[PDB]
């Protein structure tokens, strides 16, 4: 059907909260886009009006 | 010969029951509420690979066979685990509050359960139903074993030993002064080892018996080698003794730190495992 | 004798 | 247990 | 401590019920179970199938209670009884199966896939017979086979389906 295709189109939204990487010596800590609490939707379906 | 201790398994509990896998590589120790599995093949191997949480203290574990399943007995329910890639396959719940010992039929179809009430429960593994129950013993049945022919079954209880037909009814019984903690039937046949302070070898069906004294306290457990040539018994007085078939010439005697509650022998008479009061298991390699 | 007595009681 | 026993006895009596 | 008459009676009744299951007591189960009504019910489900006097209804009621909320123990059983029992209109059952799967997303999907397969086998032999027609049923059977193939995907089974199509 249509909805499954529709959810895929707007499939992922990512919000990043800044935090120190806390790794060893590397410039990646300064660049920390960070860790991505990736979110997605793989399937949506109306069950019934029962 | 002699036995050399290869490994120690720190269960951290006392180990009431232990089994070895079959070319066995894992040993299973039953403690209190859990069954620990250790891979002996990996000599540092300090900790157990897997743990199965059955219930309260564990009286007995038995592996079928081929070696796919494991049956654990303690409280009211008996747990059957699938060790094949373990997880609980099924559970058998009986009225009796506890089970002292377990035995598997040779065609792996039946489980025999030694109940505290004294009754013997026969369970059909496939239905997980109780086909039949033999009651004789007043009190708790402590131990059991199967006749070499597999036709008969022998059990010991508090103060008596009884022989049962597979068909049903009790063939015979022996009365003793004390409690009977453990028993074994010789694989060859014609010999029954009984575990009291004394160890008595009873001739099946003759009057004559042999009595051996090498235990100071109660003999908690006994097992015959598969070969039948010799057997071992364990005692409260921390000793594991190996004896010759029938009339028990002492082959060798290990002294452990504490009481030796349980024991098992590998299917090819290579290794011996004992469970101890010291909350550990000891693994021995038998040497030619 | 004992069996007969039981029947009477019933 | 006692109660159970009593019940059993009663049942037996009834049967008789 | 224990109740005077009531606790002891319940324990004894349960013990008697266990004895009845050990030995079939169609009559004992009927009266013992009734006395016992005063979770669990597998023995009750078992007695209806073991001793008949049409054992499908009780399981459905048990499955219906405690729905709101691995997977559910009451249920995965009820589904199996259905297909075996069929072995009334099936389509309906297939519909129900889908409904359950929708609500809850051992997977039920596998069971659903198996159920269609049974219908295909019936379709396969009816189609093979002359009493002689070229499109209709053959096309329907092909569609059913493709549908069955999709569900399993998301060796023995596949082989069987193929044999079936060829015969048709």
């Amino acid at each position: 059907g249509l909805l499954n295709l529709g959810v895929k189109d707007i499939g992922e939204k990512v919000i990043f909260d800044g935090k120190p990487l806390n790794s060893e010596d590397e410039i990646s800590n300064s660049g920390y886009l960070g860790n991505k609490l990736s979110v997605s939707v793989e399937q949506v379906s109306i069950a019934k009006p029962m | 010969s002699d036995v050399l201790g290869s490994q120690l398994g720190v269960g951290v509990q006392v180990a009431n029951r232990l089994d070895s896998q079959y070319d066995g590589t894992e040993i299973i120790a039953y403690a209190s509420l859990n069954i620990a599995v250790l891979t002996r093949q990996n000599t540092n191997r300090h900790n157990n690979v897997t743990s199965i949480e059955l219930h309260s203290p564990i009286k007995s574990i038995k592996i079928p066979g081929r070696s796919n399943l494991v049956g654990i007995i303690t409280e009211n329910s008996f747990q059957i685990f699938r060790i094949e890639s373990s997880e609980p396959l099924y559970f058998v719940e009986i009225d009796d509050l506890q089970v002292v010992d377990f035995a598997f039929n040779p065609d792996l179809q039946q489980f025999a359960i030694i109940d505290i009430k004294g009754n013997w429960s026969i369970g059909r593994i496939p239905i997980d139903n109780l086909h039949g129950t033999i009651f004789d013993p007043e009190s708790s049945w402590k131990r059991i074993e199967w006749f070499s022919h597999f036709q008969k079954i022998l059990v010991f209880d508090r103060s008596k030993m009884i022989e049962i037909d597979f068909m049903n009814n009790w063939q015979t019984e022996v009365v003793q002064a004390s409690n009977i903690r453990d028993y074994k039937r010789i694989d060859d046949k014609n010999g029954i080892l009984l575990t009291s302070r004394e160890i008595i070898i009873v001739g099946a069906s003759p009057v004559r018996r042999i009595s051996w004294k090498h235990d100071l306290d109660t003999t908690l457990r006994i097992t015959v080698q598969k070969v039948l040539v010799a057997f071992v018994y364990s005692m409260r007085h921390k000793r594991i003794y190996m004896h010759v078939f029938s009339h028990e010439i002492p082959g060798g005697t290990p002294t452990g730190i504490e009481t030796i509650l349980t024991l098992d022998h590998i299917d090819v008479v290579d290794f011996l495992v004992k469970l101890r009061n010291s909350s550990e298991v000891y693994y021995y390699a038998l040497s030619n | 004798a004992a069996a007969a007595a039981a029947a009477a009681a019933a | 247990a006692a109660a159970a026993a009593a019940a059993a006895a009663a049942a037996a009596a009834a049967a008789a | 401590e224990v109740r005077n008459y009531r606790t002891r009676h319940i324990v004894t009744l349960t013990d008697l019920l266990h004895l009845n299951v050990s030995r079939h007591n169609w009559s004992l189960a009927y009266k013992i179970f009734a006395t016992l009504i005063r979770s669990l019910w597998g023995i009750g489900v078992e007695i209806l199938d073991n001793l008949s006097n049409g054992l499908d209804f009780l399981q459905w009621m048990c499955q219906i209670y405690s729905s709101k909320s691995h997977t559910a123990k009451f249920a995965i059983t009820y589904l199996w009884s259905s297909l075996i029992n069929c072995q009334t209109e099936n389509d309906l059952l297939q519909e129900l199966i889908d409904k359950i799967s929708e609500w809850v997303l051992a997977e039920v999907w596998f069971i659903y896939a198996s159920c269609h397969l049974l219908k295909a086998d019936t379709l396969s032999r009816q189609f093979v017979n002359d009493n002689d027609i070229k499109i209709n049923q053959v096309i329907k059977h092909i569609h059913y086979v493709r549908t069955f193939l999709k569900i399993c995907l998301d060796r023995l089974i596949e082989n069987q389906l193929k044999s079936f199509e060829s015969r048709l």
